[PDB]
RNA sequence: GGGAUAAGUGCUGAAAGCAUCUAAGCAUGAAGCCCCCCUCAAGAUGAGAUUUCCCAACUUCGGUUAUAAGAUCCCUCAAAG
RNA sequence: UAACUUGGGAGUCAGAACAUGGGUGAUAAGGUCCGUGUUCGAAAGGGAAACAGCCCAGACCACCAGCUAAGGUCCCAAAAUAUAUGUUAAGUGGAAAAGGAUGUGGCGUUGCCACAGAGUGACACUGCGCCGAAAAUGUACCGGGGCUAAACAUAUUACCGAAGCUGUGGAUUGUCCUUUG
């Protein structure tokens, strides 16, 4: 997990969903997992 | 000078039940502070109380709009350094529920000698029974 | 029978013999006035409306002019030197109200 | 440190609510016939009898 | 601010001891032996219950 | 020790044929929050509850009166001050 | 309805904020130095919760009388829980940016009728919201209770509201004598 004011995609497998009036972005890699953008 | 106003002698008082059931916290708490403080009938009589009895029923009932259930705060402090505390519109609702309606009732009379004597009219219970039959308390449709 | 004047830019409740003061006229004292202006006449009697009935005149007798309880005007302003005191006393007229 | 306002009338009145003397609690004596204090001889003219 | 520190009468207040124990209860006289020390002073009214932990 | 939660972990599940912890719904999850543990507390003027004790004489007041159950003045004292 | 002229008597020579043109400072300061208006100084009353300078308005005195201004109408606290049509789910309203994003309304422009059957992907231009958002005694950036309309845009209709204007009495001072008034 890595906390970010930006969140964006970094490969073609990211996704980005929104959780709870939030913004974060799945992925199947666990490097990629991002959140609150 | 031909104005008349009311004194002791020449005042009634009525009492009245009203039900909880299915109203807005706020929306019921403004009617009420309206009877007792006697804005319906023609001798306002600012200086004197002529408001009337009102008994409040079944009191758990009542019902917030929107995330409130989580989201109000009650604040208290007890004036020792450091010690404010703090419950929950929800948790205080399902511990104490004649705290609740009875609280913001208060927030909306006067503050002063006379707004103290008429926030004692105010009788609150949680069931759908009351122990003041000894009166012949009659039914007020809230509008 | 109660009946609603106009007299002096005010409008006053009337029943008969009571006593009532008005503004100064111009009428003598011990004679005998009468207003023109009746707007409501009501309670027992018939229920009427406005501007103003038709007819229906008041009678009244005049008991004393006289002039009011004394009053002062003083007003100031702090840290000016400005002050200012005045005196007055508002006259009057009482009649007694004898057929509406 | 020393006064910062004058004290009234009021004030100084209120605070002798409690200064005052009580009765001195005297019973009357089976000779003398006269007040004596409790406990004590009759000044009068000294007879206990306890 | 209160609930400061400062001088004043001391002592007089009720005081629990929790977790003793009982040695040997000694009929025909009706005295306990409790093991360590009790609140009070000599003559003093004591009570005695079972622990609640 | 039980209750409700934080960051996280999920189960079911659509809006969007799939996918997805969330929007409806159902869980789990901290020395922290609320009860549990220990003292104070009915002037809480909203002044609570329980078991016991005392209860007639004079009046034209419609009220008075001292005396009852009880507590004090005074005295001998300390485990108190 | 003011002007100039000659004579008598003066006070003033420490100014302040707000808006709008500019220097200086850092496109900082309730900073400072000039131009141009107004209010305070020397101005009470009503609103902005309290608040010399901001929005309205210039008190001769008396009144349990009327119509309005700024600002307002669920309760404290006088007057719409009014009407019609829309938006917002954050308590936004009720403090703040670069940047980030399948939040949701509009409006157009389009490629393909498939994308995995009824529809599907790519772009501008815009309304209102979300994250970015951490401080010291006590909630503590709506005045409070409270509110999902009692919030916001648009349009009407009423009502409240000042020592403002009017109504009726009285007082002084000037001009005219429409009626020794």
């Amino acid at each position: 997990m890595k906390v970010r004011p930006s969140v964006k995609p970094i490969c073609e497998k990211c996704k980005v969903i929104k959780r709870k009036g939030k913004v974060m972005v799945i992925c199947e890699n666990p490097k990629h997992k991002q959140r609150q953008g | 000078r031909q104005t008349f106003m009311a004194n002791e002698s020449n005042i009634e008082r009525k009492w009245y039940v009203i039900d909880a059931e299915g109203q807005t916290l706020g929306r019921l708490s403004s009617e009420v502070a309206s009877i007792l403080r006697g804005k319906n009938k023609v001798t306002y009589t600012p200086h004197v109380d002529t408001g009337d009895y009102v008994i409040v029923i079944n009191a758990s009932k009542i019902e917030f709009t929107g995330n409130k259930e989580t989201d109000k705060v009650y604040y208290r402090h007890s004036n020792h350094p450091g010690g404010i505390k703090s419950i929950t519109a929800g948790e205080l609702r399902r511990t104490n529920p004649e705290r609740l309606i009875e609280n913001s009732i208060k927030g909306m009379l006067p503050s002063t000698r006379l707004g103290e004597k008429q926030g004692k009219k105010l009788f609150v219970y949680g069931g759908a029974e009351h122990p003041h039959a000894a009166q012949q308390p009659e039914n007020y449709e809230l509008r | 029978m109660f009946a609603i004047i106009e007299t002096g830019g005010k409008q006053i409740k009337v029943e008969e013999g009571q006593e009532i003061f008005v503004e100064k006229l111009d009428v003598n004292e011990g004679d005998t006035f009468t207003f023109d202006k009746v707007l409501f006449v009501g309670g027992d009697s018939v229920k009427v409306g406005a501007p103003t009935v038709e007819g229906a005149t008041v009678t009244a007798t005049v008991n004393k002019q006289g002039r009011g309880k004394k009053i002062t005007v003083f007003t100031y302003k702090r840290r000016k030197n400005s002050k200012r005191k005045k005196g007055h006393r508002q006259p009057y007229t009482k009649l007694t109200i004898d057929k509406i | 440190a020393v006064p910062k306002r004058r004290t009234s009338k009021t004030r100084k009145n209120k605070r002798r609510t409690h200064f005052k003397i009580s009765v001195p609690g005297m019973t009357e004596c089976p000779n003398c016939g006269e007040y004596k204090l409790s406990h004590r001889v009759c000044k009068n003219c000294g007879s206990y009898n306890g | 601010f209160k609930g400061q520190k400062m001088p004043g009468r001391m002592g007089g207040n009720t005081v629990t001891v929790q977790n003793l124990e009982v040695v040997q209860v000694d009929t025909e006289n009706k005295v306990i032996l409790v093991k360590g020390n009790v609140p009070g002073p000599k003559k003093g009214l004591v009570e005695i219950r079972t622990s609640i932990k």
